């Protein structure tokens, strides 16, 4: 425990958690000549914490 | 004849208010009891001129 000094008394550490939406799918197959089709919907999240 | 009055009157300090002293809002160091016995100091002031 290598030492530190501070000038107040209490400490709150505040951490944010971070889920970010990982890169994932392939590009879907199709053949030469024809309308594209969409890609699905994906989620990220925030959470936070207070020691 | 006449004869005149005496009019005094202390404030005290602990140490628990004189050490542990912030603010709401922002994480301030312990040194805000250092501007608030100001406070206290015109207030005495402004009340001795009301006798």
């Amino acid at each position: 425990f290598p030492e530190d000094s501070t000038f107040a008394s209490e400490l709150e550490l505040y951490l944010l958690r971070t889920q970010d939406a990982e890169q994932t799918g392939m590009t879907f197959v199709h053949q030469v000549g024809s309308t594209s089709l969409p890609v699905e919907a994906r989620v990220a999240k925030v959470d936070l914490a207070k020691a | 004849t006449w004869s005149p009055l005496a009019f005094k009157e202390s404030r005290v300090w602990d140490e628990k208010e004189i050490l542990y002293l912030g603010r709401l809002a922002d994480e301030v160091q312990a040194g805000v009891i250092n501007e608030q016995i100001a406070e206290s100091l015109t207030w005495l002031m402004a009340r001795m001129r009301n006798r």
